[PDB]
RNA sequence: GAUGUCGGCUCAUCACAUCCUGGGGCUGAAGUAGGUCCCAAGGGUAUGGCUGUUCGCCAUUUAAAGUGGUACGCGAGCUGG
RNA sequence: GUGAAGAGGGAAACAACCCAGACCGCCAGCUAAGGUCCCAAAGUCAUGGUUAAGUGGGAAACGAUGUGGGAAGGCCCAGACAGCCAGGAUGUUGGCUUAGAAGCAGCCAUCAUUUAAAGAAAGCGUAAUAGCUCACUGGUCGAGUCGGCCUGCGCGGAAGAU
């Protein structure tokens, strides 16, 4: 369990994505069921240390987005391919 | 070096207290006297069992005098006797080469009792059990 | 050097390719070395690395092999004017990319694995970095 | 941190001058210091010769923790002598004493000598030993080194002018 | 001293002293573990 | 629409990854000379037999007979093997 | 794409790189690339930060309490971290090998007890024991502290011929 701070992301395309990550904010989506997908941006540094622990991949996460909460599980995790740094994480609702 | 304290502990069997080198030049230097110690020692070893080195604790004094308490034969040796194979246990805990019953451990713990630490006879028995397990002599009683 | 046990062609282009590989992370062992650099391994390097690894982890560990040389590439000896004919296979290279997994240990401590990999790479030229599978 | 935040002390029978960055004590049994610091802030009390981190630095508090112990070590540099023996393995090395010369040799044709500085007093009755007993912990320590640095203990014998410790092992001589 | 470009560890009494821009080793247990640089 | 090849002789000059001398560290450093590695270009760095060889091998010395560059230094200086 | 067949401005100068295509004149003005401490035209500019090697101004494997920034973790007044007082006991100088290797040549044990703590042991020493010291642990001390991680800038590694 990690209760994690994120917010909506309305910035799309590779250019914006790259830009975002330098400010410690990496893209991500919540999706699950037939509910609308929520394109969010979690905080890099926070999630980086959390995902290092196995708790992340195997317990209910609660991403507080815009004063609401969404109960998800971290499904896929698209890391940097030679750094422990992230670039994206797919979340499938719990 | 060959510096040594006056409260030495050593194991010697009979006739191996006669030479100075296997006890070391070290404690030979002190007020304990090789000759004196030998004949005194070898007298008392006849009554007790022997086969492997026997632990004697010498307390040396500075007047060229000494006193010694010759302890009863080791826990290891006694366990070997019980197990029926003696002259070491080879390399322990890589083979089995004895069996030791609960009864044997209790007997050995009472005889060695004087020189041992332990809350109870039970405590001491466990100490001897640990020596059996260390000699590779199983306890399955 | 080390070479294939089966082939279909006996000469190959040097080959220029971009970074990234599909095998980015361990999928068997709980430890690994991935790549940070890129280049080509002559194959005496792969031989030295295997050697050094084994002597440390002993028979306690469990081994998996990735990176296979299969591109031959020729070398023309000295005293031969270049671009008149083509040389003889005296290379057996494995083109490597960032994130390319080398070996994979399991059944050992994390510390022991690090100091078998430390001995391995150091006879591999590129900078490497430790992998911990975790649960993914 | 630690030393650099521990309180400085000026012991009784010792006195200090008003200085900008110099450390100079006065009195007797503590009356020689001349050391400089270059990131201290020399402030005063009535028993604390205080030091702080000077402007334009961010590691000037290193110099303050220095200055603390450095003051206190030349209070007791004058009060207490140092190098109260300085022995030697090996024969024919010996010494002589003239109360301000102290001879030494390793078996040399001519003895080497140290004319002790002013304010440094030395004599010894033992002629394989050098006893210094002068002023200032640093001063003494320099002259001390010059003695032993001619020949040092060896790691198979131990021959050579020692001080108060030796490094020696029982390595096996070859050609035997 | 003796040029060795990797400090490593050789004894617990290897102090590992950085004197100038080099990192030498002074070791008072064994003088064999000394090295010029690092 | 010509920059004489190599080697020697003769005359050198510079660099140091130093052969010798000077100063050290470590040594399995008994002494003794050494071994190894570091600093050091100030100066110093063999004559003959065979071979055009540079080079090499051999003989006998010396503190040592270093290594490389300088058009594999130097033929508008010599020789022409 | 340029030079070829293009000058000019910049790259110390340097056909091929960068900027920009010279009808001609005018001791006119505005910009580009590129610059603004002096030689040498214009900021010793403003704001904030980093760096002490003259780094910048040649280098990698690799090595290092160098130093700045960030996040997390371990430990902390129920006393950490350094130092200092100690404990360093007993079965057991345990067994193989060796006359004697009995923690510490090699090989094996590496258990159990005494307890606030005390390995049948890390090295010196002895063929090897004996001894000396020690990772191990309690008290005193009195306030922050220990290693990894991401990341910026430095350091060593870095020897040549006028």
């Amino acid at each position: 369990m990690f209760t994690i701070n994120a917010e909506v992301r309305k910035e799309q395309g590779k250019g914006a994505s790259r830009r975002l990550r330098a400010a410690n904010k990496f893209p991500a989506i919540i999706y699950g069921g037939k509910e609308a997908p929520l394109a969010i941006e979690l905080d890099h540094d926070k999630v980086m240390n959390m995902q290092a622990k196995a708790e992340f991949y195997s317990e209910v996460l609660t991403i507080v987005v815009d004063g609401k909460e969404i109960k998800v599980k971290a499904q896929d995790v698209q890391r940097h391919p030679y750094k422990p740094k992230l670039q994206h994480i797919d979340f499938v609702r719990a | 070096a060959k510096k040594v304290q006056a409260y030495v502990k050593l194991q010697v069997a009979a006739g191996m207290a006669n030479p100075s080198p296997p006890v070391g030049p070290a404690l030979g230097q002190q007020g304990v006297n090789i000759m004196e110690f030998c004949k005194a020692f070898n007298a008392k070893t006849d009554s007790i069992e022997k086969g492997l080195p026997i632990p004697v604790v010498i307390t040396v004094y500075a007047d060229r005098s000494f006193t010694f308490v010759t302890k009863t034969p080791p826990a290891a040796v006694l366990l070997k006797k019980a197990a029926g194979i003696k002259s070491g246990s080879g390399k322990p805990n890589k083979d089995k080469v004895g069996k030791i019953s609960r009864a044997q451990l209790q007997e050995i713990a009472q005889t060695k009792a004087a020189d041992m630490t332990g809350a109870d006879i039970e405590a001491m028995t466990r100490s001897i059990e640990g020596t059996a397990r260390s000699m590779g002599l199983v306890v399955e009683d | 050097m080390l070479q294939p046990k089966r082939t279909k062609f006996r000469k190959m282009h040097k080959g220029r390719n971009r970074g990234l590989a599909q095998g980015t992370d361990v999928s068997f062992g709980s430890f690994g070395l991935k790549a940070v650099g890129r280049g080509r391994l002559t194959a005496r390097q792969i031989e030295a690395a295997r050697r050094a690894m084994t002597r440390a982890v002993k028979r306690q560990g469990k081994i998996w092999i990735r990176v296979f040389p299969d591109k031959p590439i020729t070398e023309k000896p000295l005293a031969v004017r270049m671009g008149k004919g083509k040389g003889n296979v005296e290379y057996w290279v494995a083109l490597i990319q960032p994130g390319k997994v080398l070996y994979e240990m399991d059944g050992v401590p994390e510390e022991l694995a690090r100091e078998a990999f430390k001995l391995a790479a150091a006879k591999l030229p590129i900078k490497t970095t430790f992998v911990t599978k975790t649960v993914m | 941190s630690r030393v650099a935040k521990a309180p400085v002390v000026v012991p009784a029978g010792v006195d200090v001058k008003i200085n900008g960055q110099v450390i100079t004590i006065k009195g007797k049994n503590g009356e020689l210091t001349r050391t400089l610091n270059d990131a201290v802030e020399v402030k005063h009390a009535d028993n604390t010769l205080t030091f702080g981190p000077r402007d334009g630095y961010a590691d000037g508090w290193a110099q303050a923790g220095t200055a603390r112990a450095l003051l206190n070590s030349m209070v007791i540099g004058v009060t207490e002598g140092f190098t109260k023996k300085l022995q030697l393995v090996g024969v024919g090395y010996r010494a002589a004493v003239k109360g301000n010369v102290i001879n030494l040799s390793l078996g040399f044709s001519h003895p080497v000598d140290h004319q002790l500085p002013a304010g440094i007093t030395a004599e010894c009755p033992t002629q394989t030993e050098i006893v210094l007993k002068g002023a200032d912990k640093q001063v003494i320590g320099q002259v001390a080194a010059d003695l032993r640095a001619y020949r040092r203990p060896e790691p198979y014998k131990g021959k050579g002018v020692r001080y108060a410790d030796e490094v020696v092992r029982t390595k096996e001589a070859k050609k035997k | 001293m003796k040029v060795r470009a990797s400090v490593k560890k050789l004894c617990r009494n290897c102090k590992i002293v950085k004197r100038d821009g080099v990192i030498r080793v002074i070791c008072s247990a064994e003088p064999k573990h000394k090295q010029r640089q690092g």
